[PDB]
């Protein structure tokens, strides 16, 4: 969603405490107020981002106390409270999984993880309690079995399918939530695409630094 | 009263745009964006690049080919540099514009030519038609939306048990305001008589939770016993 | 420029009239106080003791 | 600005010239790491944490259903390059 | 910035919504999506 919010200014990349390359760069005009531009153009597009896709739900929604839910347990992708970060338990894993000054300064997010998982939380809230109706305008109560049944209404199965089968599927929806669970934290390459994106700029960074030990 | 809402709508909208200089913030961005690049390329007109001066005129009128091509080489090595810069920011620019073009071309495609179920696509809400109005260098869209506004919190089932045989809502919610129960259409407060015309029968009372007795209607006895 | 942030806001962006925003006007760094140098115990000491 | 005017320190650096607000308001002009500075009431730059939004806590229940009354045909205009 | 409104997308069709889009949301009829925080991205838990 968001690469690492990233500035990195010339005159102190570039240029050290050194003057003389300064001016030396000053003649060259204006690249580096394109790059500083840039990248700050990057660094508001990944706010941008960030915001986009997490604050879909304008206002925040917190999880009823009791989780009666009908049967199903959403413990692993609800917050935990007894974690300081109120970070749900697959949260908590994704975090752990994931795994520099000449001027690069990374600019720390304008949500922080914190906030970011309280727009995720209360998208949770939303979507347990609501439904698609938050999305669309008041956030709107609905016990989760009957917007459940009205899922599968929207796929072209009647409701007879899951107020027969609420244990069952109940009991499915658990088992691979638990095998996510599972899959997550044993294997490895399951967050390829994160660990990719931050390997990639962390490897670019890097190459950045050591251009500094280049002749040229 | 919709024909008001959206008459309304849209003069709120004419209002809006008049009184908020970033209505257009979107357009006036790319405006300033194509003008702050063409205005930093023609700057670089100005800069030494390392070369004695940034006009060419001068330097073709100040040294002789010979040591004068060194420096003509420093600017249009410097210059060829910025136009490089230029065009490759040009390049993703216009493909950040090309995927805003096909983006603009998918929402008049299924929302001004047709009416789009991607729920958030085009405008907040459950969306009913685009109108779309010509901006300089691009569109704008007048999502007219459907946005319920005053709900009312009401007792539910899953079911409604009668005769022992499950009675599942046809198309709508089952609600109650209480020792009354109304099925209802989801986005709309409309209740009705719960009937077998709106409600089908699935399964035994027993196996499904959260079931409530109740009485449906059925509109053949009043014909039968006249 | 120099007289307050608000005119470096202005000469940054080139324009007497900054709309509502943040802007990286410069670079905070802070000098070395003192040079300090230090080199190891004179080895070849020259025998005027 | 000179030192001690008013210094707040958060992580995304010390803010000076804007004193800090307890108070949750909307983000104006965001400061980064959560914190966002808006210009009100004599008057000041506020420095205050981001508000996400009015916390709603909808009342659930395995039985509670919401069903509106009344709609509003909004038209929004969405500008695209 | 693609991914993420991709990721916008799928929350606003998929978490705001059932989207019918098949293969958009999980292999298989797609029923709903718990959007869960991961470091510089999204994880979409889509139940199908
Ligand atoms: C539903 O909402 C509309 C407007 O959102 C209400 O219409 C208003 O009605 C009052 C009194 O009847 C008028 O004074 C307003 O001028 C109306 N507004 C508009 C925009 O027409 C309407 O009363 C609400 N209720 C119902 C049942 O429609
Ligand atoms: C549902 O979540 C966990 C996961 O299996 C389960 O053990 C727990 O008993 C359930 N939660 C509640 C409140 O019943
Ligand atoms: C929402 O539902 C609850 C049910 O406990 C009810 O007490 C409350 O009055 C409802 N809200 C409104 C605005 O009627
Ligand atoms: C509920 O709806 C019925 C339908 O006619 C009505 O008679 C009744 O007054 C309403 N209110 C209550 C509290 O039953
Ligand atoms: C709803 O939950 C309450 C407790 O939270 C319980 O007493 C009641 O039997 C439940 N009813 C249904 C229909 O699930
Ligand atoms: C419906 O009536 C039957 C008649 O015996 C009873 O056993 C059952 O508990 C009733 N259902 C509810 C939800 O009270
Ligand atoms: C005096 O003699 C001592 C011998 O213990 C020597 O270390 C010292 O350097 C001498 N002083 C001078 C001034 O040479
Ligand atoms: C905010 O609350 C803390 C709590 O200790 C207090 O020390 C501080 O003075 C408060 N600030 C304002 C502006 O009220």
């Amino acid at each position: 969603v968001s690469m690492t919010k990233t500035s990195v200014d010339c005159t102190m990349y570039i240029c050290g405490d050194s003057t003389e390359c300064s001016n030396l760069l000053l003649q060259y005009g204006s690249f580096c107020t394109q790059l500083n531009r840039a990248l700050t153009g990057i660094a508001v597009e990944q706010d941008k981002n960030t915001q986009e896709v997490f604050a879909q739900v304008k206002q925040i929604y917190k999880t009823p106390p009791i989780k009666d839910f009908g049967g199903f347990n959403f413990s692993q992708i609800l917050p935990d409270p007894s974690k300081p970060s109120k970070r749900s338990p697959i949260e908590d894993l994704l975090f752990n999984k994931v795994t520099k000054f000449n001027g690069l300064t990374v600019l720390p997010p304008l949500l922080t993880d914190e906030m970011i998982a309280q727009y995720t939380s209360a998208l949770l809230a939303g979507t347990i309690t609501s439904g698609w109706t938050f999305g669309a305008g008041p956030a709107l109560q609905i016990p989760f079995p009957m917007q459940m049944a009205y899922r599968f209404n929207g796929i072209g199965v009647t409701q007879n399918v899951l107020y027969e089968n609420q244990k069952l599927i109940a009991n499915q929806f658990n088992s691979a939530i638990g095998k996510i669970q599972d899959s997550l934290s044993s294997t490895p390459s399951a967050l390829g695409k994160l660990q990719d994106v931050v390997n990639q700029n962390a490897q670019a960074l890097n190459t950045l630094v050591k251009q500094l030990s280049s002749n040229f | 009263l919709i024909a008001n809402q959206f008459n309304s709508a849209i003069g709120k909208i004419q209002d809006s745009l008049s009184s908020t200089p970033s209505a257009l913030g979107k357009l006036q961005d790319v405006v300033n964006q194509n003008a702050q690049a063409l205005n930093t390329l023609v700057k670089q007109l100005s800069s030494n690049f390392g070369a004695i001066s940034s006009v060419l005129n001068d330097i073709l009128s100040r040294l002789d080919p010979p040591e004068a091509e060194v420096q003509i080489d420093r600017l249009i090595t410097g210059r060829l540099q910025s136009l490089q810069t230029y065009v490759t920011q040009q390049l993703i620019r216009a493909a950040e514009i090309r995927a805003s073009a096909n983006l603009a071309a998918t929402k008049m495609s299924e929302c001004v030519l047709g009416q789009s179920k991607r729920v958030d696509f085009c405008g907040k809400g459950y969306h009913l038609m685009s109108f779309p109005q010509s901006a300089p260098h691009g569109v704008v869209f007048l999502h007219v939306t459907y946005v319920p506004a005053q709900e009312k919190n009401f007792t539910t089932a899953p079911a409604i048990c009668h005769d022992g045989k499950a009675h599942f809502p046809r198309e709508g919610v089952f609600v109650s305001n209480g020792t009354h129960w109304f099925v209802t259409q989801r986005n709309f407060y409309e209740p009705q008589i719960i009937t077998t015309d709106n409600t089908f029968v699935s399964g035994n009372c027993d196996v499904v939770i959260g079931i409530v007795n109740n009485t449906v209607y059925d509109p053949l006895q009043p014909e039968l016993d006249s | 420029c120099a007289l307050d942030p608000l005119s470096e806001t202005k000469c940054t962006l080139k324009s007497f009239t900054v709309e509502k925003g943040i802007y990286q006007t410069s670079n905070f760094r802070v000098q070395p106080t003192e040079s300090i140098v230090r080199f190891p115990n004179i080895t070849n000491l020259c025998p005027f003791g | 600005y000179s030192t001690g005017s008013n210094v707040f320190q958060t992580r995304a650096g010390c803010l000076i010239g804007a004193e800090h607000v307890n108070n949750s308001y909307e983000c104006d002009i965001p400061i980064g790491a959560g914190i966002c500075a808006s210009y009100q009431t004599s008057q000041s730059i506020i420095a205050y944490t981001m508000s996400l939004g009015a916390e709603n806590s909808v009342a659930y229940s395995n039985n509670s259903i919401a069903i509106p009354t009344n709609f509003t045909i909004s038209v929004t205009t969405e500008i695209l390059p």
